[PDB]
């Protein structure tokens, strides 16, 4: 399934370790399937890597990144968008994770 | 006979006095700084609760006073059936329901 049009928007997002950085990806396709999301970025990785696609809906996922800001490409079954955020420090010190 | 009033009915801020010990009890008066360490069981990811793609605010009729004497309506487009909260970030308004 190719997608026909396909949107960001971000909500809050931090720069660490976890995966504290969630989005949506709001999508219009024409069938059910199976596309792999990524990310374009050297600075910004994803946790799901096959998402179901339906004909038309949305899709949250969730990101890690170390930049500030999430000024990054998502692709979805080869269609691309920038999501643009501003992420914010943070809040603990020390986590037990690479 | 010269005891005057006693402290029962003198003392500010409506604070009830008792004894055995002596004390002063619902003394309302200033505000107190609380730092509350949540258990990690509570939070849930974004990917389970709905995110909902929009909102729209319309206020109805409001007075503003003590009373839950304000009321207005959120028209909301989301993707899933869940139990989202509602919270004001502004000082000088509270909700009824969270």
């Amino acid at each position: 399934p190719t997608i026909l049009e396909v949107s960001c928007t971000v909500a809050d997002c931090i720069y660490s370790a976890d995966f504290g950085g969630s989005l949506t990806l709001q999508y219009k396709a024409d069938r059910e399937g199976h596309c792999p999301v990524h990310s374009h970025s050297t600075t910004a990785v994803l946790k799901e890597a096959t998402t179901h696609v339906t004909a038309v809906g949305s899709i949250t996922l969730h990101f890690s990144t170390s930049s500030p800001q999430a000024n990054f490409i998502v692709s979805l079954c080869g269609k691309k968008t920038t999501c643009n955020a501003e992420c914010k420090p943070p809040a603990d010190h020390i986590i037990g994770e690479p | 006979n010269n005891s005057g009033r006693p402290l029962q009915e003198t003392a500010p801020f409506g604070c009830k006095i008792e004894v055995e010990p002596l004390r002063a009890s619902n003394c309302a008066y200033g505000h107190i700084p609380i730092s509350i360490d949540i258990p990690d069981a509570a939070f849930v990811r974004s990917s389970e609760s709905p995110t909902i793609l929009e909102v729209s605010c319309t206020v109805a009729d409001c007075i503003y006073s003590a009373d839950f004497g304000g009321s207005l309506t959120l028209q909301y487009k989301a993707d899933r059936e869940g139990h989202c909260p509602v919270h004001s970030h502004s000082t000088t308004a509270v909700l009824k329901e969270a």
